[PDB]
């Protein structure tokens, strides 16, 4: 199937194993924001549920299925690959929902439905978005959707951003430098110093801060769910021109993402920016191994390059340069290995 | 084990 | 090969990528217990090392080796199965040593020596000691040991002992009760609250705590590297009867382990035990799914049954009873799935 064919299988049995545990099931129920947006999406948008087939990919536990049963959804398909499905299926006979929730066990790229679908719900957003690459199997499932039929969540923004963290820069630089150490117990590990910064500057920083540490107005990349075919995700390219706001030095560009529910009566943002409550994404970093000094007034230009991976990840490029000086910083991260930081 | 081997301080 | 009869492929490759991190094997390295122990070992021992033949398994950075190579080692053959055999040989050039330690990169059990050894040196104890199944990869490289070759570390002592923490005991029962309500955004969870439980009862606890929720002294499980074979380590019975020292609600067994490196000129400890200062193995609880009441000098007896399983780990079974009072209970645990909970 179009999963297989994209994804290691041993990628896919991990994936599938995380999210099998009730554990991690509730980590995502009790961000609020979340579920609370989520729900707020589908109830005040009910007509766009009323007497509607709708597809729920990735179900999880079925919490957005309920959702649009509570909305008046006639049937709901919940398609869930984990072993989940099994408890969401104990939820929708506890809750007397057989008639009108329907779960689906399998990769949602390789089971039947027996009819086209007026609205996909789903919540496919991982770490900057795109990790994970579920957006792909939300996009996917736009072969069982109705024309004009519609997507909650409809449209994806990221922000990026150059940010300013002397004290994290340090933190990181201290760790690598473990192996800049000429007599570590009468051993020389000097010579492993250049691979140790790349490997700790590999790693995206997943954690919250305070958005003064941001140097410029962010850059947005909008993905219209609606419009999107699953390959537009395999090589996303997002150019960067920042006018610099401060002077000082950029360790590096912040990301975050928000996602908007179109609704017939409103339109609902789901926001993880860091000016917002804080959500079980937090925001994330991606650190220049060398920060790159601006004055106000500067342009930082370049490109940030997002190439799918075949672990359900990213792996990722960010060339910046200072125009004013040519001073520049070249980039290579592992999303699917980030520093959780908090 | 994902990460056999836990972080000290 | 033996290795790949054993292991799943998908577990090989995630653990031999985990070891591949700098950043990992630096965890190991600045744990000062662990490696100032293993060199402490080695230099005081130099009538070992001195002009001999040594072989590391699973170098890593090489740190042992170069221990070894500060002892007056000849040779040191060092294998590696990971990316991290790459940073090894860098390390090896960059200290003058590539005629005394040659980086072999490959599992210890597929790849071949050129000629046999006089002393084998590894840092194989996982937590709990068998987890990583490690031990079975040392175990197996005495096929390159020389006769009346010595193991360092040579033997290996696994402690249990039964603990009180109740509020470690009632906690799992407050996470799973997130399910245990009727209405989550109108939506009623109860049903699976008792798989929830089940769920957080199957993770052993690794962290360290205050040795006075020991109830009774540790009862130990000692392997002889010298003597033990593989299939020694494929099924683990390790049976107790605690002389209980305190009255209480017993809710656990809690485990630790020490090593020992028995050399010519003396005999050095690595402990990992909760009365020593912390290493980076903290110690490992396994839960009773029902605690046990039991007196000051009653016996606690039963078994703690490790399962070797192609993860490269162990499916844990323990059963335990008060001999006095017929009250017992039981539990079965994951041990390659544990909460981390010193986090
Ligand atoms: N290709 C796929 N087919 C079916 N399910 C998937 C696929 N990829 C991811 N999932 C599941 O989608 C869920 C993603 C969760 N973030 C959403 C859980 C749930 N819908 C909720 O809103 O709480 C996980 O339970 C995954 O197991
Ligand atoms: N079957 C095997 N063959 C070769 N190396 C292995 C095998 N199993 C585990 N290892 C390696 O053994 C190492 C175990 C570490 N605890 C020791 C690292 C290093 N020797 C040190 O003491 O700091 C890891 O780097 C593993 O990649």
């Amino acid at each position: 199937s179009v999963f297989s064919e994209r994804t290691e299988e041993s990628s896919a049995v991990q994936y599938f194993q995380f999210y099998g545990y009730l554990s991690q099931q509730q980590n995502m129920m009790q961000d609020y924001v979340r579920t609370g947006t989520y729900q707020r999406a589908i109830l005040q948008n009910h007509t766009d549920f009323k007497d509607k087939i709708v597809l729920d990919v990735g179900c999880g536990s079925g919490i957005l299925s309920f959702f649009a049963a509570q909305a008046g959804a006639r049937k709901i398909y919940a398609v869930e690959a984990s072993t989940m499905a099994q408890h969401a299926e104990v939820l929708v006979k506890s809750n007397n929902l057989t008639d009108r929730i329907v779960v689906i066990p399998g990769k949602v790229e390789e089971v039947s439905l027996p009819e086209q679908v007026d609205i996909i719900i789903s919540e496919p957003m991982g770490y900057m978005l795109f990790n994970e690459r579920m957006l792909e199997s939300y996009l996917h499932a736009k072969k069982y959707l109705k024309p004009s039929g519609n997507m909650f969540p409809t449209i994806g923004d990221v922000h990026l951003a150059p940010f300013t963290d002397e004290q994290l820069y340090m933190e990181q630089f201290t760790k690598a430098n473990f192996w800049y150490q000429p007599s570590f117990h009468g051993v020389d590990l000097s010579a492993l110093r250049g691979a140790a910064v790349d490997e700790y500057f590999r790693q995206p920083v997943v954690d919250t801060f305070d958005i003064r540490i941001l140097m410029a107005k962010s850059v947005k990349y909008t993905v219209n769910f609606l419009e999107a075919k699953e390959g537009d995700l395999h090589r996303i390219e997002i150019p960067f021109k920042f006018h610099m706001l401060h002077s000082g030095l950029v360790h590096g560009l912040a990301f975050w993402f928000d996602v908007a529910f179109i609704g017939s009566i409103m339109t609902v943002w789901l926001s993880t920016a860091p000016t917002e409550p804080l959500t079980h994404w937090y925001q994330v970093r991606c650190l220049f191994q060398s920060p790159l000094f601006a004055k106000a007034g500067d342009t930082l230009s370049g490109t940030c390059l997002l190439i799918a991976n075949k672990r359900q990840s990213y792996d990722i490029s960010i060339v910046a340069q200072v125009d004013q000086t040519g001073s520049k910083s070249s980039n290579l991260l592992d999303l699917k290995n980030p520093f959780f930081r908090y | 084990g994902k990460a056999p081997r836990k972080q000290l301080a």
